[PDB]
This record gives structure tokens, sequence and C-alpha cells, in this order.
């Protein structure tokens, strides 16, 4: 005997105040009964299960399950009950790494650890709760009761300590080896190099040994999975990846079901496939979530699909990163709040792409969404290389730095420079600090009866230039907005504008050039076409003459 | 050398907070720091058994080049039990803030010498993650009292103080306070005078130990208040006035005996915003009479320190901000300026980083806690930015401030 390490068990725990299960054994058939003990016998005699006596309490169910197309039966231990009364667990695999992160390699060998994986014992103490019974024949025996000995597939612990076990051991094998790489996924280890194929045929060789301290066997004929690998959604190959086949379905036509399908797939395809649209296709699943009901799709749904089927026509790669390599990241705009964008180290040879939306709310600007951006790209490339890319952006330097210095927060966006491919991102407009010499000024406001919602807007100005319009349908927020559109309308290129509302002031200091309020994009509008605007606050019903007159005229 | 035991708060479980996503160099300063931790039996990894997560990541300190490990603890902090059994709590000392000097020292090192509660120290993990989560991150969960955490100075309390007496008892008007990692020792000696006593006293640790060496001054004596002031002009213009009215409308808020009635009526009338409007006798008292108010201290302000401390920040432009620290509206409890923003001439979230540090620690020298800040800042630009600035061990809390606010042309 060559004496092997054992494999340190982790302790487990029920949740607080929770006992194991309890649960009533389902009566089988005596065609299912046979075909479980001999299933059981065999895992009894491989050490998996033990035998244990009357004075255990606990139960889980178990079935069993015909091998579809064979004369074979399987078990079913169903741990659901165990699960919910089960710790915790510290669970690894949360984050996936992303391919375009990972290393070129020349050599990647998948190794099975399905075997090693019954060497890992479940702790001794939590036994008991796995507890689980056979049905005698025609129920004249007490059933056949046994425990686990090792981590039983379905129970919630499983994965996490099979995963944290391995990891454990190969430990030491990675650190004393830094040429290589080494994966775990399922029952497979994959592990990578880019050493000349004699050398990394000894790592694995290596490997194998490490591994036989501990008594675990991999199978000599070697593994018939090799590159391309299919994984997580991808197809790794040695020096290049991407998704898996995406392929839109034709239809006459489409349900809701079908429509989110579809979205689903664009948004997996828009990590290399550049320039992928979903803002028409999404807005079609608006509030409605009857999975069978038909949308007819808009004119621009039908424009956005086609657009994507032709991105779709052919196969794109990425390539993998090189960290010897600055990382590049370049943003366009597309219109209606979407952006997308490509991260790469060499002219035309991409590691990823991408694309952001513009946030759901009231108003936004093109600077605003290209900074969203910018800080979700930055975390996605701190998630994926460690590092932040170098920026191209679609903004002239002197239109951030007057957005930055005047914009009322604070805002940063890393290291970058313009890269001239329409369209721009552009300032719109641009209010002055202080009140325009020779222009006329315009005192507006507004006002609604909150019952009958008729209101009035209007101005007047120091020229004896009035006007107030009765309005229906209308609330104060709103009169206020229509007095400004009013005095923008009625003014030359240069004006003056003073206002008591808060709200006004609210909206326009926010600086947007867009608003899902027609009106807010009509005062946007008018902005655009001025030459300078003012605007000043006062507050309400303090005597300020001008707003005094007219808060008069438009509140009856 | 035995443990105090320790809890958290009924019907709690510990921190299950995300690690956020840390650049190579951190990863690799953090690898570097945490294998020498476990060398010396600080801190021990873990098994998947250990479900709770607080994050981690560095810094360097102001005027250091050495990466300093700091976690984020603030979870954990409110979860954890308080504590009040063998000290009701250190009344704070309002002393503290009079002295002409003040250095803080990083004292934070003392703690690693006192074990942890067996039972309560799972509850400390943590996590350095891999780049492209390539690798299962390295779990760690601490042996000992942890830097940050609350907890500590509130255990090693005995210990610091029978370390301390000596240099106290020799130096009786020195004021000494201590807030988490933090030392802040107070004198009025010529700073010379103040230095080598500061050196003296890290002596004493050394002494008692057989990033300390580094000494942050500040001078609160000094420190600048912002009462409200109104212009002083020979030419007033309808715009001026409107500003005028609109400020006092706002300070009338804050100070009960404001009116505007007489600035108001000087522009009767429909006028242009650039025309001179002469003030009448009538509205140069009441503007008089203001000005006169504005010199006298807010009314019914009190510190009640059940509540929390709350700081506005407001960006005025040209490095400079403006903040106000108070828990009820209208009863500013602190209000200053800075524009001596660091290093910082074209970046906007550092020279706000260095603001909330700034504000911190002067809310931590004169009520012995840390405020609410509402930061005028996008939620997920902050998140992407402020660790890359952040030089203090301990961290505040935040919100985010969306709309603009119209106060920021009062404090201007
Ligand atoms: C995450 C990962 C998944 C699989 C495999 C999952 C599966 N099935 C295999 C490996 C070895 C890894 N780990 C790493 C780590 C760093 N670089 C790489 N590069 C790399 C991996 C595979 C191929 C290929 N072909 C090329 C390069 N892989
Ligand atoms: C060789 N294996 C590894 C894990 N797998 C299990 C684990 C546990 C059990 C069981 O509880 O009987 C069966 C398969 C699937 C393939
Ligand atoms: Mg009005």
């Amino acid at each position: 005997m060559v004496p092997i390490s054992p494999i340190e068990t982790v302790p487990v725990k029920l949740k607080p105040g929770m006992d194991g299960p309890k649960v009533k054994q389902w009566p089988l058939t005596e065609e299912k009964i046979k075909a479980l003990v001999e299933i059981c016998t065999e895992m009894e005699k491989e050490g998996k299960i033990s035998k244990i006596g009357p004075e255990n309490p606990y139960n889980t169910p178990v079935f069993a399950i015909k091998k579809k197309d064979s004369t074979k039966w399987r078990k079913l231990v169903d741990f659901r009950e165990l699960n919910k009364r089960t710790q915790d667990f510290w669970e690894v695999q949360l984050g996936i790494p992303h391919p375009a992160g990972l290393k070129k390699k020349k050599s990647v060998t998948v190794l099975d650890v399905g075997d090693a994986y019954f060497s890992v014992p479940l702790d001794e103490d939590f036994r008991k709760y796995t507890a689980f019974t056979i049905p005698s024949i025609n129920n004249e025996t007490p059933g056949i009761r046994y425990q686990y000995n090792v981590l039983p597939q379905g129970w919630k612990g499983s994965p996490a300590i099979f995963q944290s076990s391995m990891t454990k051991i190969l430990e030491p094998f990675a650190a004393q080896n830094p040429d290589i790489v080494i994966y775990q996924y399922m029952d497979d280890l994959y592990v990578g190099s880019d050493l000349e194929i004699g050398q990394h045929r000894t790592k694995i060789e290596e490997l194998r040994q490490h591994l036989l301290r501990w008594g675990l066997t991999t199978p000599d004929k070697k593994h018939q999975k090799e590159p391309p690998f299919l994984w997580m959604g991808y197809e790794l190959h040695p020096d290049k990846w991407t998704v898996q086949p995406i392929v839109l379905p034709e239809k006459d036509s489409w349900t809701v079901n079908d429509i989110q399908k579809l979205v689903g797939k664009l948004n997996w395809a828009s990590q290399i496939y550049p320039g992928i649209k979903v803002r028409q296709l999404s807005k079609l699943l608006r509030g409605t979530k009857a999975l069978t009901e038909v949308i007819p799709l808009t004119e621009e749904a039908e424009l956005e699909l086609a657009e994507n089927r032709e991105i779709l026509k052919e196969p794109v790669h990425g390539v993998y990163y090189d960290p010897s390599k600055d990382l590049i990241a370049e943003i366009q705009k597309q219109g209606q709040g979407q952006w997308t964008y490509q991260i790469y180290q060499e002219p035309f040879k991409n590691l990823k792409t991408g694309k952001y939306a513009r946030m759901r709310g009231a108003h936004t600007n093109d600077v605003k969404q290209l900074t969203e951006a910018v800080q979700k790209i930055t975390t996605e490339s701190i998630v994926i290389w460690g590092k932040t890319p170098k920026f191209k952006l679609p903004i002239q330097k002197e239109t951030w730095e007057t957005w930055w210095t005047e914009y009322w927060q604070a805002t940063w966006i890393p290291e970058w420079e313009f890269v001239n491919t329409p369209p721009l991102v552009k300032l719109w407009y641009q209010l002055e600090k202080e009140p325009i010499v020779g222009a006329e000024t315009f005192y507006v406001d507004g006002a609604a009866n909150r019952e009958t919602k008729l209101g009035k807007a209007g101005y007047v100005t120091n020229k004896g230039r009035q006007k107030v319009v009765p309005l229906t349908n209308t609330t104060n927020q709103k009169t206020e907005l229509q007095a400004i559109y009013l005095a923008l309308q009625d003014s030359g290129l240069e004006v003056n504008i003073v206002t008591d509302s808060q709200y006004a002031l609210g909206i326009i200091q926010a600086q947007p050039d867009k608003s899902e309020s027609e009106l807010v994009n009509q005062i946007i509008e008018q902005l655009i076409k001025k030459e300078k605007v003012y605007l000043a606050w006062v507050p309400a019903h303090k005597g300020i003459g001008g707003n005094e007159q007219v808060d008069k005229l438009v509140s009856a | 050398i035995e443990t105090v035991p320790v809890k958290l708060k009924p019907g709690m479980d510990g921190p299950k907070v995300k690690q956020w996503p840390l650049t190579e160099e951190k990863i690799k300063a953090l690898v570097e720091i945490c294998t020498e931790m476990e060398k010396e039996g600080k801190i021990s990894k873990i098994g998947p058994e250990n479900p709770y997560n607080t994050p981690v990541f560095a810094i360097k300190k102001k005027d250091s080049t050495k990466w300093r490990k700091l976690v984020d603890f603030r979870e954990l902090n409110k979860r954890t039990q308080d504590f009040w059994e063998v000290q009701l709590g250190i009344p704070h000392p309002a002393g503290l803030k009079k002295k002409k000097s003040v250095t803080v020292l990083d004292v934070g090192d003392a703690y690693f010498s006192v074990p942890l509660d067996e039972d309560f120290r799972k509850y400390t993990a943590f996590t350095i993650p891999s780049i492209n989560n390539e690798t299962p991150g390295i779990r760690y969960q601490y042996n000992v009292l942890p830097q940050g955490w609350k907890g500590s100075p509130a255990i090693f309390q005995s210990s610091m103080t029978k370390i301390l007496e000596p240099f106290k008892k020799q130096n009786p008007d020195i004021v000494i306070y201590q807030y988490m990692d933090d030392l802040y020792v107070g004198s009025d000696l010529e700073i010379g005078q103040h230095r080598t006593k500061i050196e003296e006293l890290r002596q004493h640790l050394l002494r008692w130990g057989l990033f300390l060496w580094m000494g942050y001054e500040l001078h609160p004596d000094k420190w600048t208040v912002q009462p409200i002031v109104l212009p002083e002009k020979d030419s007033w213009t309808v715009n001026d006035i409107q500003k005028l009215v609109g400020k006092l409308n706002w300070a009338s808020q804050i100070y009960p005996g404001i009116k505007v009635r007489q600035l108001s009526k000087l522009l009767r009338g429909t006028k242009a915003l650039t025309e001179v409007i002469p003030l009448t006798e009538e509205a140069e008292l009441e503007l008089a009479e203001n000005r006169e108010i504005l010199k006298e201290p807010v009314h019914g302000v009190y510190y009640d320190p059940s509540k929390d401390l709350i700081a506005e920040i407001q960006k005025q432009g040209q490095g400079q901000w403006t903040y106000q620290i108070y828990q009820e509206p209208f009863k500013n409890l602190k209000t200053g300026k800075y524009a001596r923003m660091r290093g910082a001439h074209t970046n906007d979230v550092k020279q706000l980083t260095e603001a909330v540090q700034k504000i911190t620690t002067e809310s931590i020298v004169i009520w012995g806690k840390t405020p609410k800040f509402k930061l005028p800042i996008q939620k997920e630009t902050w998140e992407t930015w402020w660790t890359e600035y952040w030089q203090a061990t301990w961290i505040p809390e935040w919100e985010f401030v969306n709309t603009p606010p119209l106060v920021k042309l009062w404090y201007q």
C-alpha cells in the first residue's frame, strides 16, 4: 500500500433552529424496489452509502426513473427538503471568466476528475441528515435504511465542497507551475499552456502524479474533448473565441415570448458582433407580460431586426488578451439612447464588443449618456482585465471641458482622446452667466386650477410686449413650462427670462437635450435656435415687479 | 490575550457584501500583504462553510508609497453589538477642537496583538478576487482585532489607556482621542515642540510593540466657518436686487426677522434686468436691518448625539466646494468652504473625494462620529472612482443628489 493523504472534511451545519428532514417515502412498484436495491447495493460496495440502524429519525424520499430507450433504471434521491434546511455556502462560480480576458494557449488538455469526486467525504456529523429508505417488497419487512458518506448528487453543498476541495489540492501545483493554467468545470479539469507539446505532456503527467498523493486517479485513455470547447454559450479555440451560433428565426408573427428570446439572443450576440441594436424590439415588451400575446412589429422594429440579421450574416471572432499591450475602447452613438463599443489592442482585432442603452427617466442628454457608458465599460474592463482601457470618444476635448467645468455635479472620464467619427456628441445650448444688456426681458408665469385643470400661461416684458393664453387639461407645473416656451417663441435671438418656477429651473439646470415631455422638447428646440439666453429665478408672491403682474394675469 | 465575547445584534446574520472589482496592481498588493499577515498568524484561510463576506481594497495613505490594505467593514460595523459593558462609552472630548494643533496617527497596527473571539472570526471573512475570475478568490478571516472594525478600539481600549497613562500624566494638557484606527493628539505647543511630543508618543507604542511613523497635522483653531453675507454695492441692477431678494427669502427660513418688503418694492413695474435702480431710504434701512440680523447666530441649534449628522456639499466651480453639516434642516452645526483641493485640478471626482475626507475628519474632531453625505454626483461615477483617491482608514456613509439644488447660489 502507498499511503495517501485524506481529503480534509468541510464541517457542515443546518440553518439555526432547523432540524433535519423527516419526509415520507412514497410507495414504489416491486420492479422499482428491486432496481433501487441493486443500485444501492453497488453504491454501498463502493463506500458511497452505509446501512443504518432504526434509531435515525430523518428521511428524504427516493424515486426510480427509467433511463430512456434502455432497460436500466436510475435512482433519484430528492433532497429538496434537506436543501432548504442546510446552511448557505460560499459559491465560487458566481462570476464566470469572460473569454476576452483569457490568454492565448498552444495546448489545452482535459482531465476527467469524476472519480476523484467520491474521495471527498461528507462531514461525519452531517451524514445522519441524508438518510433515506428503500421500501421493502410487499411492505413485509423494514425498509432498507441508508445514509451518505460522500457528497450526494443534488444536495446543496456538493458543488461548492467538491470544487473547494479540488482547489485546495491543486493550489501547490498551480503555484509551483506558473507556466500553466488550470480550470475546473463539473467533472473536468482543463490544463492550458504555451509549452512545446512534449513539455506540456510532461506537466500533465506531473499533475497526475501530484493528484495520486490523495489517491486520485484520472483516466489513461485521454479525454475525447479537445478544442474547440462549447462552454457557457461560447466557443473557445486555442487562439480565438466566439459565441455559439446566433440564429434568428423567421416568423410571420411574433409573441411576447418570441420577442423576449430574440432580444436575449441579440444581447448575447452583442458581446462580439459590433453594432447590435435592441431598442425598438424591446419597446415592444413595454408593460405587458402575457407570454402568448401577439405583438405586431412596428416599422422601426422591422428595420432594427433587418439591420441585426445583416450584422449576424457571417461569423465574427474575438481575440484573446495580451497583457503586454494597452487596451483601447472606442464608442459610437447609435441614436435613441443607444451606444455601441469595441475593445481592442491591435487595430481591427477586437477582444470584445458591447452596447449601452439610456437609463429610464424624464430627461437626459448625450454627454451624460456617453459618461455613463464610459463608467460601464470601465467597470467591465476592471473585471475582465484588471485595468481601464484608453478611450476613443466622439466628443471634442473642448466640448468636454465646457461641460464638466459648468455642470452642477462632479463628473470625470478617464484618459481619452477624440475620434472624429460622426455623429459627434455636442452641447446643444449653453445658458448665459449674466443678464444680457440690450435683450428684452420676459417675466413669465403660469397657473392652473387643480379641479377643472383650466389654466393660463404668459409673459409681460419691459417693452410692453404681453401674452396670456388660456389652456385646458393642464397643471401648475405644465403652465410654468408653457410660459417659458411662449417667451422663447416670441423673443428675438437674445433674451432674458425671469421665472418663479423652481420646477422649471430644476429641469433646465439639468441641461437636457431630449425629454419624454413634448413640451420640454419644444423648449429645447427653441433654446437651440437662440444666440443667448439668460434664465433668472425669483421667489413667488414677494412683490417682485414683472413677476407680480404676470402672476395676476395667469391666476384669473 | 483572553478574548472578549462578541456578538452581532439580535436576529441578524453576518455580512454578505459583494467584492467589487479590483485593478491588477491592487490585487497583487493585497496578495503580498495577506501572504505576510497569514504567516504572522493575523489571518487564516477559510472554507466554503463560511458564506460571509466584506469587501477589501488597497490604498496609499497621504504622502506614502506603500500599499495599505483597507477592509470596508461598514456592514459588519452596523451589525456588530454595541459596546457599553466596561465603559458606558467614552464621552467625546470637547477640548480637542480647541487645540492649536492636532496630529493624527495610524495606530491600527496595535490591534493585531489582540486575538479575536473564536466564535466571531467567521464574520470577518473577505476575498481577494482574481482578474476575470480565472482562479477562485482567496478567502480569509481574521484571527486578531481587524483594522477598521468598530469593535477593535473598543476591545483594545484598556490596553491603549494603560499604554498612554505616563505620557498623559507627564503631559496633562495634551488631549488624546481615539477614533477607529486613528489617534488624535492635540496640543497648544509650538509645532516643533509638538512634533517631538508626537515622536515621543510613537516611541511608547514602539516600546510596547516590542505606517505608525506618519503624521497628519491639522490646525482646528484656524478652521473656517461661513456666515451669510450680502453684497455691498453702489449700483444695484434689477437683476442684483432680484438675486438679493432671492437670497434673503432663503435666509428668512434660517433667520426669523428677515424682511424683503421694501427691497421688493424697488422693482415695481416690469423693468429690464440690467437697468440700475437706486436704493430708497426704506430699502437701505431694511437691508441694514437684515445685515444686522445675519451677524447673529442661528436660533435653536444644538447637537443631539442620538441623531445622525448629515453633510451636504456643493460644487462652486474653479476648484471650490461649499459644505454644511446639520441634523435638522436650516440648523447648521458647521459650514465651510474649500478651494485647496490637492493634485486634482482637472478631476472633479478626486476633489470631491478629498472634500469628503476633510469634512469627515472635521466631524470626528468635533463630535466623534462621521456624517452621512449627500453627494452631488451620479452613483455610478462615484462608485467607479472614489476608491482611487481614498487615503483614510475609515469610510463614511453616503447617498446621491440627482436634482440641482437652488441653494448653491446662496452659499457661493
Ligand atoms: C476559464 C477557462 C475555461 C476553460 C474551458 C472551458 C470548457 N469547456 C479552460 C481554461 C483553461 C480556462 N482557464 C483559462 C485561463 C486563462 N486563459 C485561458 N485561455 C484559454 C482557454 C481555452 C482555450 C481553448 N480552446 C484557449 C485559451 N483559459
Ligand atoms: C462521477 N460523477 C461526479 C459527480 N456525479 C455524481 C455525484 C454523486 C452521485 C450520487 O449521489 O449517487 C451520483 C453522481 C456525476 C458524475
Ligand atoms: Mg406665480
